[PDB]
């Protein structure tokens, strides 16, 4: 499953 | 090959990038997409790159949130970034 993600 | 950037709040806008966790096998702070006109794009950010370094803090195995807080914390600050440190994991 894709890896988590985060916007800065 | 270690890149350097540095990340400054100038004006009133975030940096334009996000960061993404790799798996196991090699775990870290790695670079997602950015926004054009951002801090991000103007030092040369991009999806694949990887955060080994922010304000000192060794971002090797680095937490994610522990990356995050530390980027939302300083709005300058100094990242050492290395190209292809996240790459490699990006080839899935």
């Amino acid at each position: 499953t894709p890896l988590e993600i985060t916007e800065l | 090959k270690e890149k350097k950037v540095f990340i400054s709040l100038v004006g009133s806008r975030g940096l334009g990038c996000s960061i993404s966790s790799g798996p196991i096998q090699k775990p870290g702070i790695f670079i997602s997409h950015v926004k054009p006109g951002s801090l991000s794009a103007e030092v040369g950010l991009e999806i694949g790159d990887q955060i080994v370094e922010v304000n000192g803090v060794d971002f090797s195995n680095l937490d994610h949130k522990e990356a995050v807080n530390v980027l939302k914390s300083s709005r300058s600050l100094t990242i050492s970034i290395v190209a292809a440190a996240g790459r490699e994991l990006f080839m899935t």
